[PDB]
């Protein structure tokens, strides 16, 4: 199975610089052209840059808005792809995907297309400062029915990338993640879970909130 | 650059229906037109390449056609797992460009929301804040109205609403309504009420608590 794992994404000040990496496996890295593709929040896909194989002299090309500021490179001995990003503007804020080009044109056509995609890494270009989240439990105030819905409020963080899990992910079937909204300066969201009433509060239910940009992890047990 | 234009940004259809999504290029692209699917979780995969060639491992209910500047993706019978955004992409000439995407919603039977209200937490109260939270969960269709009443009186200010994506498993939506107040503002009232009006019922679903 082809795998592509990007890293290096994070918060950077406007006019700053940042370097993305991608690790590949499950195919012969040095025979393929490679790309980066991006997606601004709530927008569509935009091709960013391409680097060909060594047989094609590692030829590079760039999207208009990034030419002369971004450099794409590869290290075939480690199956790695990189994107050096300089003079960053707010409009470079996006999810960046490492992407493997289609194979031999004889079987797949001369036309460019994108065979395998990574899951992506988030880049945020902003002058705002990293701020960890406050995590408040949402527990019924109340008559009990056959199910019960609990939640966690996650408030006051920047930049945008928190994961909320329930009982270390052992509770996944009825989890709702509400998109984060800018307050502004700062993000807020909540997450909810529904369990059978017999399950809670007899058994323990904890929501775990991670905020990589600030290396913060908070686990909140829900009181009744 | 070649501008790629998709028919709509959004459409809605029933399980079992045939759906077609169109793509137009600003210049002839010699059949080098490819289609991608992006799941709500962000994951992207190729469906069709070179106009009509089905990607190995992709269900045959997906097909493509067209020539010159006009192209189409067709899903012959719509399945649950097809909730996603669909993108076309020209690979004729650099820079390679994408259409703006077409979001696909699945139709289903109407469903009433389950409503839950939550007072501000103690932890939050001590920090000088007061957020009252209301979840409206697993309803269909998407259109819904939520009113906040404080001691019988409607409030507009400081109310923030947020909808989920259509959920991939059961095609319902959920939404949160968060009323943010100062602690001393919260402390001057007693009854807090969240009311949801939805086409599934003439009567609002009302959820309520007293600060005591």
């Amino acid at each position: 199975e082809v795998q592509l794992v990007e890293s290096g994404g994070g918060l950077v000040q406007p006019k700053g610089s940042l370097k993305l990496s991608c690790a590949a496996s499950g195919f012969t890295f040095n025979t393929y052209a490679m790309n980066w593709v991006r997606q601004a929040p709530g927008k569509g896909l935009e091709w960013v840059a391409r680097i060909r194989s060594k047989s094609n002299n590692y030829a590079t090309y760039y999207a208009d808005s990034v030419k002369d500021r971004f450099t794409i490179s590869r290290d075939d001995s480690q199956s790695m792809l990189y994107l050096q990003m300089n003079n960053l503007k707010t409009e470079d804020t996006a999810m960046y995907y490492c992407v493997r080009h289609r194979g031999a044109p004889l079987y797949y056509g001369n036309g460019a297309w994108f065979a395998y995609w990574g899951q992506g890494t988030l880049v945020t270009v902003s002058a705002a400062k990293t701020t960890p989240p406050s995590v408040y439990p949402l527990a019924p105030g109340d008559t009990t029915g056959s199910s019960v819905t609990s939640g966690c409020l996650v408030k006051g963080y920047f930049p945008e990338s928190v994961t909320v899990t329930w009982n270390s992910g052992s509770l996944s079937s009825s989890v709702h993640t509400f998109p984060a909204l800018l307050q502004s300066g700062l993000y807020t969201m909540s997450s909810s879970v529904t369990v059978p009433s017999s399950t809670w509060p007899s058994e323990t239910v904890t929501c775990s909130v991670a905020h990589p940009a600030s290396s913060t992890t908070v686990d909140k047990k829900l009181e009744p | 650059d070649i501008q790629m234009t998709q028919s709509t940004s959004s459409l809605s259809a029933s399980l079992g229906d045939r759906v077609t999504i169109s793509c137009r290029a600003s210049q002839d692209i010699s059949n080098y037109l490819n289609w991608y699917q992006q799941k709500p979780d962000g994951t992207v995969k190729v469906l069709i390449y070179y106009t009509s060639r089905l990607r190995s491992g992709v269900p045959s209910r997906f097909s493509g056609s067209g020539s010159g500047t006009d192209y189409s993706l067709t899903i012959s019978n719509l399945e649950q797992e097809d909730i996603a955004t669909y993108f076309c992409q020209q690979g004729n000439t650099l820079p390679w460009t994408f259409g703006g995407g077409t979001k696909l919603e699945i139709k289903r039977a109407d469903a009433a929301p389950t409503v839950s209200i939550f007072p501000p937490s103690s932890e939050q109260l001590t920090s000088g804040g007061a957020s009252v939270v209301c979840f409206l969960n697993n309803f269909y269709p998407k259109d819904i109205n939520v009113k906040w009443k404080i001691d019988g009186s409607e409030r507009q200010n400081g109310v923030l609403n947020s909808w989920t994506d259509q959920d991939s498993k059961d095609s319902t939506y959920s939404m949160s309504s968060t009323l943010t107040l100062t602690k001393d503002e919260y402390e001057r009232h007693n009854s807090y009420t969240c009311e949801a009006t939805h086409k599934t019922s003439t009567s609002p679903i009302v959820k309520s608590f007293n600060r005591n």
